[PDB]
């Protein structure tokens, strides 16, 4: 056997076996953490070998090891397909979970339960890992859920919080309504045609229609956060910062993105669903740049970020570009990993201090994480030849000379400005300037697992672009001719966007006083969507659920109609037989109407 | 003493002892619908040499 | 079925010769023994039943609710010897004996192979009920929930015992290979209607069907724990059974009367998850959670189509399971603060750590979570609703939503924020109570390990 | 008072008495046997034993028996150039319809 | 392998082209190939080659039962519960293997389409054209039958499509 398969189980399995031990003397001891992280350098490696023994011929597989369950016609087992797509996105993800990790162990150092959160980060990847290469419906759906399920036990870490249980619930909200989609979807293609598996699905569907293309956008939406299902990533920033680190911003919120690659053959021969997540890519990614150029929230800042950079993949996919989406998925977790990771090490400098307006001086104040920072968001922003460069820049060029929607194309680019604009926002918030923090200065970021963990993170934000854009095989046609303003216009939006926001906060400075606008108000209150949504139906809901169907019906006119008119007819039937004075003379003229009766009436 | 445990762990028994005629009653209820024994038309065969019945 | 049968007329007397402080044990080692013996029933056959005798038969949809029936007793011992410590002998060795009686009748119920024996164990099922509810019950609405539970499935059933009686008359039999094998089509008429009307109705009011479901809610919060239990998982599933049963006469009558049903299970699902939304009390928000379920289940025998049918045992099952863990969890935390409000007790999983985890377990597999058999009966019945119309899909969405909101509702307001100050006497959890969990929970995921056992016949 | 009533008892902790009890019974002894009988014989015997006879259940479904069916129809129909599906389950000369 | 019926279950004959190297620098696949050859092939080889050799010892052998056949439901007269009985177990265990026919089919299906990769539209036609026939003889005998389905119940859906197919043929004679 070639050492394909095996080497992909085996990186699946020794990622489970550290679930396993947790029930033993080393999870009840304190190098635990440092097991887990071993382990997933370990896996990270063994998955390396099989990206290599791609990257050379180009080898691909279905591992259809167990049988589960024959619905008559219809077979459930357990597959895995090893594709270009799996064998390139596990690396990615064991890399940044292993430095997620390792931030981790140094910045979850005072927590009682971090063995239980090393235990939840590793079920985590685990099921991303499930999520990822599974090859049937089912099981994808298994890894969705699943990943589901995690993120709502890790943002409710600190189960004290009113908050973060709000926020919790909210995210499986709006999961479950993107569930709602996905089962749409699996139940149209098992009824139309007898398979829940990708190969049948692409051979038995040539022109794929509308049911099963939207309800896989409707799922793809509420799992990666799209307008209209947003509110619930920056409301996930109340977990710990390696959970929106990890979980949300790099490798879960790419969860939609991944399914709707993963269906590119359909995708391809559907239109209106193409053009329907074009325009959702777009106005997801100008609304939430929007959002995030005026937050004094860091976290918030990147998660905003993060929310427009999975508009700008649905917008690549809404083009018909589906590999250049996935090269995103990649670059983007790379560089908006290591961004959290420098904002979490500047709150834990700080005494948990979340606010830019309390930051400051840091540019010299911590060396290291301003360098890391200002690579990452270099990297970000689209520097020519960092490793957001290889993905951003070809997007747009991709958009530019494309049959596109025009409004999308202008969005796509305003967001490439914001973008821009809000990295300018939190570095001149941030570093630069005199200090605004408490006077007791704690700032220290001299530990090594910290730096090391930020240098590997570091290192793929200049150079993994590179590497991975060389290494692939072309799986699409370049747009070699184009007009040079058109070639430019990424570098050209951006520069404007980065000189416009550096004015805007240049003048903050100026003893000058002045009420905020309509549109400040707009954009901070995050454009009034979470108060009106969170406020209106929810409150229409549990009105409902207590005044129409619990009280007016339950408890009150279907316990009318049937039990209590028919127990009261019979009370006042009974009362009515009942109530005799015990006469002879009146039952016995009773008596002589009834023999009359029965000698007239009876023949 | 001995006896006690006995006079004490005899219901320990009725269970066991309800399951083995239970077994018994399903075989007696077995050997009474053997009419089609050996004449379905889908497992009639020829008798071995040194057998009785194809089923008990 | 005879030796299943009989070693539980021999916990009878064993229980009654046993001394007073081996009952317990007595009764829950021989329960265990025989839920083993009853395991050799899920060795069935493809083509056709276990035609064990004249009287009694077994089918890939009876062996996994005799296997249910028999597992749950041995559960029911347990959380019973739990709150019944004060108890006199005799009156243990009653409730004890109540157990046993209704684990006998279950057991004839699901094997018997004729309509009119599985009607009289089926309503014989009543009594031991009954008696539990308004005997053991805490609070003074003991007696109106039995009354409300005995009449609303005594108007339900004797229809149908007239329609039986009747259907014996035509056509001469009413064993069920007989009346499978000689089916023939119920013309449209209203005499046929009305014979349709009479089989359904029993076993809706016995699922129960939206709008006949009052008695749920009052039975299932009023009754002692073992009551709660054996209502919900089992006795709940006599209805589907017997549906699914009967309904090989009713063709194809039921493709034309199934319009109400249908209406009335799809709407009262959402109706009762929305309910679950804003329950002050905990039982009755399992109750209602319950009664969702079965609303499901009624929809997939209703549309009637091999997919659904496997939907249906999958979903009976894990229900029963699920739902007897859910109503053990709330009674531990009864017998802590002798309340069953849900916003008194706060906090319990920073003072009882491993009952948090049981909570989160069984609230996860509540909704439903990949790959849990509850998950597979779900989806089943909603892939075949969706063939049956496309807007079924909106309707289960809709509720699946619901299902999740309500079930993380309940376990973060019990668990999770700050403990009540003043209740001080939340003692660590108990051995037995922790076991309990546990033999609930195991056997869930091992079914979702081996599921070919509990998807029903047309597998 | 309308009746000469038993005041309401306190709760009893079995903790106090025995403080290693598991919540069976008042007695000690009683209490430790209980639960070993309940967890060797539940988990052990019922869990363990009745998993492993499920797992190892003899093939009487017939899903092996018609797997390999199927591939001597299939064999067989493909050699000889039949349809693999017939079209018909029973046979039209046996069929007799009505004038 | 002989596990299986390659008649059956077919493949392609594999054409592998030879490796042509035009680079100085080692292949770090080839490395690992073999330090994967040396580290886990060789003992997992080792391991097998002792078990088979414990299991030639105790060899014993299985049986394939075999079903003669029986009068069917057309056959049965009304109401003969006996004939009735072993022609519907005939028609189950008839269902059965054409549902199996059906899944092997299938399985052809998805092998040839991830085999043949970026050009499966047309290498795979012969597969979709053979499943397509399947499937629709299969869904034509067993399509809409319900939950209680019967050998009664699919005679009489085949009999109202001879009637159907017999008003055509004599439509277009007319
Ligand atoms: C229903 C409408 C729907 C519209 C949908 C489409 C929306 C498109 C949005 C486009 C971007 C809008 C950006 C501003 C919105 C947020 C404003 C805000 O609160 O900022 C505070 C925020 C700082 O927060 P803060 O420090 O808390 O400040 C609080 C203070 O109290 C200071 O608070 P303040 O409130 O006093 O400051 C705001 C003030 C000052 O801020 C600005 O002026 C922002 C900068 C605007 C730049 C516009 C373009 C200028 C030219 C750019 C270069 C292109 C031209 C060609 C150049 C040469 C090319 C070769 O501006 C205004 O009040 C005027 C309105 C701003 C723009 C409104 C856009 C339309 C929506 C609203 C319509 C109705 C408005 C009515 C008036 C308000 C109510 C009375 O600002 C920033 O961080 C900077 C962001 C703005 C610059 C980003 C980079 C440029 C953006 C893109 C421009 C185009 C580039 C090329 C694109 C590709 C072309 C192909
Ligand atoms: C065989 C075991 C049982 C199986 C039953 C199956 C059905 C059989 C029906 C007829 C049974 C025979 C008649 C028994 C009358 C007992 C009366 C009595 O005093 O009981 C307590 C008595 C001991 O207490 P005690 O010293 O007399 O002190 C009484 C004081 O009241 C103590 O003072 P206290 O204040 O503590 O006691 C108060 C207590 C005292 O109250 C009682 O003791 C009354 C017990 C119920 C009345 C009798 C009903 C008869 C009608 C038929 C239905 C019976 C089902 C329940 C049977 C309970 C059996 C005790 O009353 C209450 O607590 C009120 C509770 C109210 C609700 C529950 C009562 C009604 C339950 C029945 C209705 C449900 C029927 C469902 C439909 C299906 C029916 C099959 O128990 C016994 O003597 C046990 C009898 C059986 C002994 C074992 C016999 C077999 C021996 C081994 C045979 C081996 C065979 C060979 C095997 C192969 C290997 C060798
Ligand atoms: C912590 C672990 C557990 C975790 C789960 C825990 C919860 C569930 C517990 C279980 C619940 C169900 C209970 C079922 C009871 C029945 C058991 C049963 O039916 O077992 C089935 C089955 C047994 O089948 P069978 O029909 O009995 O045998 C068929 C054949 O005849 C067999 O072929 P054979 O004749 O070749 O036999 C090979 C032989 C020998 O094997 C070998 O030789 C293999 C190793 C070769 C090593 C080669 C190198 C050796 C060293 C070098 C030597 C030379 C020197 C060189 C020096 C070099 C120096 C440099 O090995 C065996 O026969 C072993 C059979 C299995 C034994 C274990 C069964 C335990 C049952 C316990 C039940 C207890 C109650 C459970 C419930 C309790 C309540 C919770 O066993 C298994 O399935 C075991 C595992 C299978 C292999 C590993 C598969 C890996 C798959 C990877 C997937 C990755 C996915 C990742 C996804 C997530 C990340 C994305
Ligand atoms: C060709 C034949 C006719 C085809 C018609 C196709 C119609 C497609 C649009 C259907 C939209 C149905 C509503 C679902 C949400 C939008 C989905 C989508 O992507 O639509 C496509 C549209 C864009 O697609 P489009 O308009 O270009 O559609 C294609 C148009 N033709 C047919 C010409 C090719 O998406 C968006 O613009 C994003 C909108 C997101 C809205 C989210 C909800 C906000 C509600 C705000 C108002 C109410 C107050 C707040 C309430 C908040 C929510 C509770
Ligand atoms: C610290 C812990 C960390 C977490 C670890 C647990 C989480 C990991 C779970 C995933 C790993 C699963 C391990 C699977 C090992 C293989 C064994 C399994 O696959 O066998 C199953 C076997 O099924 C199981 O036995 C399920 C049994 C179901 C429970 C039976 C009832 C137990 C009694 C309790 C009564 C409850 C009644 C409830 C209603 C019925 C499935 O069938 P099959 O693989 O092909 O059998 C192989 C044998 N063959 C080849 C001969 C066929
Ligand atoms: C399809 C099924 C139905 C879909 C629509 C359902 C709408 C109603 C959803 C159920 C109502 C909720 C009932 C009770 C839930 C509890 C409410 C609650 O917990 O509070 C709100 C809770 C937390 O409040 P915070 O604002 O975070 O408080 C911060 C603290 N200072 O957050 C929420 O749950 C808000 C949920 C509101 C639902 C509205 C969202 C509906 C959006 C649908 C748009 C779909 C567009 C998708 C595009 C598809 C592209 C093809
Ligand atoms: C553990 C390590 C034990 C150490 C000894 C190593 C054993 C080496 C291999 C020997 C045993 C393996 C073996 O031969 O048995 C295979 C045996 C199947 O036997 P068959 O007769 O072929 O049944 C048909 C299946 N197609 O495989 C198994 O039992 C399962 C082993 C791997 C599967 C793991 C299952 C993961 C559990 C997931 C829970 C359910 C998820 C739902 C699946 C969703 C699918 C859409
Ligand atoms: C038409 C000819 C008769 C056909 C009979 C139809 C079916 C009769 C239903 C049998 C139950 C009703 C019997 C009469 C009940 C009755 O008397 O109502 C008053 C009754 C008096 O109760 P007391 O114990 O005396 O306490 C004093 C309370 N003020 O009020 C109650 O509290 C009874 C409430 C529960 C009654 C039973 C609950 C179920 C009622 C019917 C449900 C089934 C109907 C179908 C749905
Ligand atoms: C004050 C009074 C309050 C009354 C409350 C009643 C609530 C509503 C119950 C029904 C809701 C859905 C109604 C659906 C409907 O009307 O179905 C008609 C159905 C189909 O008939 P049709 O369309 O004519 O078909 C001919 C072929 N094309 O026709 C049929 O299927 C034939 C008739 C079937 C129904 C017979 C009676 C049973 C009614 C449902 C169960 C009642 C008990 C539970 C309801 C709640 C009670 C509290």
């Amino acid at each position: 056997m070639n050492p394909f398969a095996s080497l992909t189980l085996t990186t699946l399995t020794i990622l489970t076996i550290p679930i396993m031990m947790s029930n033993s003397n080393i999870y009840k001891t304190n190098l635990y953490p440092n097991y887990v992280k071993t382990t997933v350098s370990y896996a990270f490696t063994l998955s390396l070998v099989p990206l290599l023994m791609f990257m050379h011929t180009g080898q691909e597989m279905i591992i259809s090891n167990w049988h589960w369950m024959t619905l008559q016609t219809v077979e459930l087992s357990l597959s895995f397909k090893m594709d270009y797509f799996s064998v390139m996105f596990i690396p990615v993800a064991l890399f940044v979970t292993w430095s997620i990790m390792e931030f981790s162990m140094w910045y979850m150092h005072s927590d009682p339960f971090i063995n239980r959160f090393f235990k939840y980060l590793l079920l985590f990847l685990i099921t991303m890992m499930i999520l990822v290469t599974a090859n049937n419906l089912f099981q994808l759906f298994i890894g969705w859920e699943g990943v589901g399920i995690m993120s709502f036990l890790l943002i409710g870490w600190w189960h004290g919080r009113t908050d973060a249980n709000t926020a919790a619930l909210q995210a499986i909200l709006y999961n479950r309504i993107g569930d709602i989609g996905f089962v749409l979807s699996m139940a149209w293609f098992l009824t139309h045609s007898n398979a829940w598996d990708l190969q049948q699905i692409f051979m038995l569907n040539n022109e794929c229609p509308n049911m099963p293309l939207i309800g896989l956008l409707l799922a793809a939406a509420g799992k990666s956060a799209q307008f209209g299902l947003h509110p619930w990533l920056p409301s996930a920033m109340e977990g710990p910062t390696p959970v929106s680190a990890l979980l949300h911003s790099s490798t879960m919120v790419v969860a939609g993105v991944f399914l709707l690659i993963r269906f590119y053959p359909l995708m391809e021969t559907n239109k209106l669903v193409q053009t329907m997540t074009l325009c959702l890519g777009a106005i997801t990614t100008l609304f939430t740049a929007l959002c995030a150029i005026t937050q004094n929230d860091i976290k918030k800042i990147v998660a905003f970020s993060t929310s427009s950079q999975l508009g700008l993949m649905m917008v690549t996919i809404g083009i018909n570009q589906p590999h250049l989406a996935f090269l995103h998925i990649c670059m983007h977790a790379f560089f908006k990993a290591m961004l959290f990771m420098c904002s979490g090490s500047i709150i834990h400098s700080l005494n948990d201090e979340q606010d830019i307006r309390k930051m400051g001086g840091l540019y010299k104040a911590m060396p290291f994480t301003t360098t890391a920072l200002i690579i990452g968001s270099l990297a970000l922003t689209g520097m020519p030849y960092l490793t957001g460069f290889y993905s951003k820049d070809l997007i747009i060029e991709a958009v530019n000379m494309s049959y596109t929607n025009a409004w999308a194309l202008l969005m796509t680019l305003i967001a490439t400005s914001l973008t821009a604009a809000y990295s300018t926002r939190i570095i001149f918030f941030a570093f630069l300037g005199k200090p605004r923090f408490p006077p007791l200065v704690l700032i220290n970021e001299n530990n090594p697992l910290l730096i090391n963990s930020i240098k590997r993170l570091l290192i793929g934000s200049i150079f993994a672009g590179f590497i991975i854009s060389n290494n692939i095989p072309p799986m699409t046609v370049p747009n070699t001719t184009m007009p040079l303003y058109m070639k430019m216009t990424a570098l050209i939006v951006t520069i404007m966007g980065f000189m416009l926001a550096l004015e805007l906060n240049n003048t903050t400075y100026y003893l000058k006083f002045k009420y905020p606008s309509q549109t400040y108000k707009f954009s901070n209150m995050l454009g009034y969507y979470p108060s009106i949504m969170h406020r209106l139906p929810t409150y229409h809901n549990l009105s409902m659920s207590q005044k129409s169907a619990s009280s007016l019906l339950d408890l009150i006119w279907l316990e009318t109609i049937l039990p209590k008119t028919t127990s009261f007819i019979q009370m006042k039937m009974s009362i009515m037989v009942s109530n005799q004075k015990g006469l002879i003379k009146l039952y016995f003229l009773s008596f002589l109407i009834t023999i009359m009766i029965s000698m007239t009436l009876f023949n | 003493n001995v006896l006690q445990i006995v006079r004490d762990h005899w219901v320990h028994i009725l269970v066991p002892v309800g399951f083995v005629f239970g077994c018994y009653l399903d075989r007696r209820s077995d050997e009474k619908l053997t009419a089609f024994r050996n004449k379905s038309l889908l497992f009639k065969r020829e008798l071995r040499p040194n057998e009785e019945v194809t089923w008990k | 079925m005879l030796k299943i049968i009989i070693p539980t007329t021999m916990l009878l007397p064993m229980t009654w010769m046993s001394k007073h402080n081996m009952i317990w044990i007595n009764a829950t080692v021989h329960s265990l023994l025989i839920s083993l013996i009853s395991l050799s029933l899920l060795n069935q056959l493809g083509e056709n039943s276990l035609n064990f005798s004249l009287t009694f038969f077994s089918d890939s949809l009876s062996a996994p609710l005799l296997v249910l029936t028999t597992w749950l007793l041995p559960l029911m011992l347990m959380a019973s010897q739990s709150h019944l410590s004060k108890e006199t002998t005799t009156r243990k060795k009653l409730y004890i004996t109540m157990l046993i009686l209704l684990q006998l009748f279950l057991i004839m119920t699901f094997t018997a192979t004729e309509l009119i024996l599985f009607y009289i164990l089926f309503e014989a099922t009543l009594v031991p009920t009954l008696i539990i509810i308004t005997r053991w019950g805490n609070q003074t609405e003991r007696l109106n929930a039995g009354l409300y539970f005995l009449f609303y499935t005594l108007a339900g059933s004797l229809p149908l015992l007239v329609a039986l009686v009747y259907i014996q008359n035509t056509t001469g039999s009413l064993n069920f290979l007989i009346i499978h094998y000689w089916s023939h089509p119920l013309s449209n008429s209203w005499s046929n209607i009305f014979m349709w009307l009479a089989c359904i109705m029993a076993f809706m009011v016995k699922m129960p069907l939206y709008g006949l479901h009052l008695w749920l809610p009052k039975a299932h919060v009023e009754a002692p724990i073992a009551g709660s239990m054996v209502l919900a998982a089992v006795l709940l599933k006599l209805g589907g059974y017997g549906m699914m049963r009967i309904t090989t006469i009713l063709n194809p009558l039921t493709n034309y009367m199934a319009y109400p049903f249908l209406m009335l299970s799809m709407w009262g699902m959402i109706m009762t998850s929305s309910i679950c939304l804003r329950q002050t009390d905990l039982k009755s928000l399992i109750a209602y959670s319950s009664v969702s379920h079965m609303a499901l289940v009624i929809v997939a025998i209703m549309i009637q189509t091999p997919w659904s049918f496997m939907g249906a045992t999958a979903l009976m099952i894990a229900h029963g399971l699920t739902s007897s863990m859910l109503f053990c969890l709330a009674n531990t935390n009864y017998e802590r603060v002798h309340s069953r409000t849900m916003i008194l007790a706060r906090g319990l999983q920073t003072l009882l750590p491993l009952m948090a985890t049981w909570w989160l377990v069984a609230s996860l597999t509540n909704l439903a979570l990949p790959p849990s058999i509850n998950l597979i009966g779900e989806l089943f019945i909603i892939t075949a609703s969706f063939s049956w119309s496309n807007i079924t899909i909106i309707l289960m969405g809709m509720n699946m939503m619901i299902t999740a909101l309500y079930s993380l509702y309940m376990l973060i307001t019990t668990q999770r924020g700050k403990y009540t100050h003043h209740i001080n006497n939340i003692k660590p959890s108990f051995t037995r109570e922790n076991a309990l969990m546990a033999l609930h929970i195991l056997p869930l995921l091992l079914l979702t390990l081996n599921p070919k056992m509990i998807l029903g016949p047309l597998y | 008072i309308r009746l000469q009533e038993d005041p309401d008892p306190e709760d009893e902790n079995l903790y106090e008495k025995n403080p290693d009890s598991h919540g069976y019974d008042k007695d000690p002894i009683v209490d430790l046997w209980n639960m070993r009988v309940v967890f060797f014989f539940g988990f052990s015997i019922v869990l363990v034993l009745g998993s492993t006879f499920v797992a190892y259940l003899p093939d009487y479904r017939m899903q092996e028996w018609a797997r390999r069916e199927a591939e001597r129809l299939v064999k067989y129909r493909e050699a000889n150039g039949l349809p693999l599906m017939e079209s018909n389950c029973f046979d039209p000369n046996k069929i007799q319809l009505p004038e | 392998p002989d596990s299986w019926d390659k008649d059956v279950y077919p493949e392609p004959p594999r054409r592998t082209p030879a490796p042509a190297p035009q680079t100085s620098l080692p292949n770090p696949v080839t490395y690992l190939t073999k330090i994967f050859d040396l580290l886990v092939d060789r003992p997992v080889t080792l391991a097998r080659e002792f078990i088979e050799q414990q299991h030639a010892k105790n060899r014993y052998y299985y049986y394939h039962r075999e079903f003669r056949r029986v009068p069917d439901i057309t056959e049965c007269e009304e109401k003969d519960i006996l004939c009735m009985f072993e022609a519907e177990m005939q028609w189950r265990r008839d269902y059965k293997v054409d549902q199996e026919i059906v899944n092997i089919i299938q399985e052809r299906l998805k092998a040839c389409q991830q085999r043949e990769g970026e050009s499966y539209r047309q290498n795979c036609a012969k597969e979709l054209e053979q499943f397509t026939q399947v499937s629709k003889a299969f869904q034509d005998r067993y399509s809409d039958l319900g939950a209680h389905y019967s050998a009664r119940k699919c005679l009489a859906k085949q009999k109202q499509r001879m009637l159907a197919e017999r008003k055509a043929a004599k439509e277009a004679a007319a």
